[PDB]
């Protein structure tokens, strides 16, 4: 039904809109060993590691990405991944993406004789996935520069993309749906 | 100690992860550039290529497994599609049996409690798949009885 | 004493046994689940014909070919024969990468009881093709004088 | 000083340059030759349609499909046409195995100047992908545009 | 020191002869059980099966070359012939991938002087399938001409 | 053709159910040296193992999957292994569902008219089959985990494997011959 | 033409009948260094191995298929390999096939009302060449039990096995052919 | 659209012979370390090797293509390979062909009525890059038989070659609707 493929696209997309608001803005991307202050466990995210164990628990401490180390023989790669970590500029990316093709799908219903709106609605959220795929990698791979593990924030990015994936095939079905419904009548 | 799906070390679990994303938007993305154009479709309405979101995924999935399929895509995107597609498939397989046959002369014939994973994830394929027929053969037989009453 | 040289079937042996005599029974249990799925359901018949030419011989056939990474001519339609030829294309996948990885050394070890492989390491999977084709050859023949007799029977 | 990490197209290191060009200029060469010995010959071609699908795009991707082991939906049938086929077969083969002989070890060495994979090492090829669907993305969305915009003013 | 043909170097010379003559063998019994039954043609007279000896040839290739067919035997006798042929074509490449890992491991990247052997016969059978099909199209196109005197 | 069909069936089942219900009862699956007191040549299957020639021939001990002791727990995955293997539930599961096939295949030739009983015969075949399929792995994964060798029982239950497989096939093929010969009977009478 | 195909036919099989005949008759199936006495450059054969220069030069000696060696732990297989290749068993049933194929077509050009003679023909000539398959490897086979090469005996059998398979194939489009006359014939 | 299609046919082959031409003359394909007198960054091309910089830059040297001494005829297939490269033969057999692949579109656009000049040309095109193929292989190969780079020579004979490719796919394109036309017309008229 067109009302409840409206319906399952918004449920979607506002589902997967605050689960990628909530994984940028929490700190439990990783589980790992480290110190809070300037080796316990602690949790970090994108901006910031706290401890949650020992004196120092509650602590959080801002992530240097541009560590002070020899820094002789540097290959503009490793600058380049680490400024695009740093930025985070694909997570934020994929957030605005998610909240364009939000919007879009808002303005489809109050602009119901366009039809295009919908596919850049699909568009949004496609691109939207395929950026948070690129933030993800970013972000695993800056890791790698001995036990490690990932909190439900990562996760819930990875849920974000999944279901931004999903809505973006319901989109675009619904936008096939209403230029199959404008042909039948034209032919009619 | 090897586990049960030992089959799997030679790559890592952010890899596997990150093959299932991937495959995921690829599919999505095959099936996007296929069927989003109304000039694809022609005159209920037809469209000129079978790739389906379904189809996309049988197709994307029958690549990455080196198997083959009965249908390939036509247009520039849907064929850059699966040219990207196949050459990640290529590295990555071809990255899989390099390190697994390094793995594996870490000649002593291999024992089945090696593959007993995979053996243990085909059955249960199979018993999914046996499901899934079971159930859509008694919903076709539950609304025939409806529209016949 | 003399190094015994590997034997005319040494290409069983980078897998065990078991585990051939398993991959048999898998590739049995496959192709007849592949052609339940597909054939069972009576909304899948058009006197009649099927949606899929998938029954047990074709089903058979579709499995070898998936399992010696070949293909054939047919391919799953339904997502439940979906399901089964996607789990096994990757047990396939698993099964023939582990099989292969090691073969040509387990074809030349020489036990006690790089060099280019000779046909020596090779006679016994060319012994079973030729015996394969006179097989083949053989089947051909008893099926076309069947043939022959039950026509002439039927005109006489 | 510090070890160096394999770099972000570290896929391409197991074969030189070289062999990466002379690869690119063979695929070339071999898709025109398929697509010239296909439909050059106009008894051939029946307003008229000719009598195999191996236009230059189709041969184009005949050919990358054969590289890639792929396959696609159409094979050359004539005498000419499955020359070129073969003999690009079986230099796939053999540039293919020698590819992916050590293509592990080649996506994890370490030089100053056996361990699981890491997705450090295949953040490339993850790289590559995205951008070939955002490219493919950007194409179809071209194409609709243009349509449109041609349709419109066709009806205006 | 290597030659330009060293590629060939993971099987002894007498394999590859062997397996021309395996080839040439699975071929001619593929033809043979595909048409020699008169019930296998009905009705010119078209067969059931696709298999005379060209295609036959061609399908024992593309078996061969782990790339596929158009075309897959369809009865009891040519699958045999199938099948037994797919059991060889896997052990012999499979044997020769594995000695050639093995030859190339005796981290260097391969040279344009490993390989360059392989490109001469790719351009060699190019220029091969020019030619018989310049050759065809000459010997149609004087047919033509002298039919249409 | 329907008759012979319908007895190779029934004989089939049969001869699957007794070649699986005599290999689980029996305890010749393997040969192997051991002990049967609480080394020799001695056989050994599913629940007990047994000991050949020698002062001790005959003598019969139970076997005990827990070997060792200190009682090692680290690792759940070889506890839940050594607990599908102690319980058997994968032959015994095989053996039951290929009763259950037996039944619906009397249950089919009592009632003649409700087709779907054929469909569920083929069905308690085919997951038999499976059934078999993952005990032996387990078994073989578990003994695993001094050359051996495999008994009658052992190749009594790959033969139930297979012997169940093919009156799987015959069932489902009965199946579509009875909605064929319906639809048939419909066209004709419509 | 018919009966171009049929003079290709029989010229092949002769052709293909001589050429084995000289191969297993002849003494150049391989060239390797040995003794004709009882270590010069020798031309051996299927029974007999002679000596090409020094004093004994010209003088042929049979070949010892069954060595006087320790014999112990010798598997059967190793002594069928040795009695198969001795018989030469495979080498002479391919003679035999070839020259029964051979009676075969002679009799179905002088039995023209009979058909199943000229498949009766193909399937000798096909046998033939498998049997030339698995004679050759028998042979090299054995040959395993440094520097050798094959003379022209061995590729004149190698020749004979390819125009049997080339004569079986054109046998066997003369029974298609002639089947499809008929059928034809029938049809009008 | 056959005139345009005309145009960059004749464009395109020009710009493959020139290039051609211009990489086979100029000996900017290597950069090397050598000497030009009969260690330094020097250039060489497929007929002579000059030095850059030092006291004897800008001096060229042809190049001795049978290095060492005593003349070492064990393998002729070496000696084969050498004879290749110095003749330079598949460099210019291509140049050769893309010139008379040029002659054939040139004698074409005069006559307009033989159809098989169009498919000459687009056979020489194709012929002119297998042999600058096989020719680019030739020299690599007999180079690898201290870091190197390729100039712009090696890099204008690659643009040739691909070129080249393109105007035989456009040729062969030309000469398919010549047929196509020549084919409705002779429908129409009868
Ligand atoms: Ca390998
Ligand atoms: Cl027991
Ligand atoms: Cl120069």
């Amino acid at each position: 039904d067109r009302g409840v493929q409206m319906l399952l696209t918004t449920v979607g997309a506002f589902a997967a809109f605050s689960l990628m608001t909530i994984a940028v803005g929490t700190d439990y991307w990783l589980y790992s060993r480290g110190v809070c202050k300037t080796e316990v466990m602690t949790h970090s995210g994108l901006w910031r590691t706290c401890c949650l164990e020992g004196n120092f628990k509650g602590l959080c401490k801002q992530i240097d990405h541009f560590p002070e180390d020899a820094d002789y023989e540097a290959d503009t790669a490793e600058y380049f991944l680490r400024a695009v970590r740093a930025s985070s500029i694909f997570p934020i990316l994929s957030v605005i993406l998610l909240f364009m093709g939000g919007l879009c799908i808002a303005a489809s219903e109050f602009y119901k004789t366009r039809h295009n709106i919908i596919l850049s609605a699909g568009i949004f959220f496609v691109s939207a996935g395929l950026s948070n795929i690129i933030g993800i990698i970013v972000y695993i791979s800056a890791n790698a520069g001995n036990s490690y593990s990932y909190g439900w924030s990562f996760y819930f990015g990875a849920l974000s993309f999944i279901i931004a994936e999903m809505v973006g095939v319901l989109a675009v079905h619904m936008f096939i749906d209403r230029h199959k419904q404008l042909r039948a009548t034209a032919r009619a | 100690k090897p586990g049960v799906f030992s089959f799997l070390d030679p790559l890592a679990y952010e890899i596997w992860m990150c093959i299932v994303f991937a495959y995921i938007g690829v599919s999505v993305v095959l099936f996007l550039v296929s069927r989003f154009s109304p000039y694809e479709w022609h005159t209920s309405s037809e469209s000129t290529n079978e790739f389906g979101i379904f189809n996309s995924l049988w197709f994307s999935l029958g690549a990455f497994m080196q198997q083959g399929c009965d249908i390939s895509p036509r247009s520039l995107s849907g064929r850059i599609v699966g040219g990207v597609w196949w050459f990640f498939t290529l590295i990555i397989i071809s990255s899989y049996t390099a390190n697994l046959a390094a793995f594996l002369t870490v000649t002593s014939a291999l024992s089945l409690s090696n593959v007993a994973g995979v053996f243990y994830i085909l059955v249960g394929g199979l018993g999914l798949a046996m499901l899934v027929a079971l159930i859509e053969f008694c919903y076709k037989s539950r609304a025939e009885a409806k529209r016949m009453k």
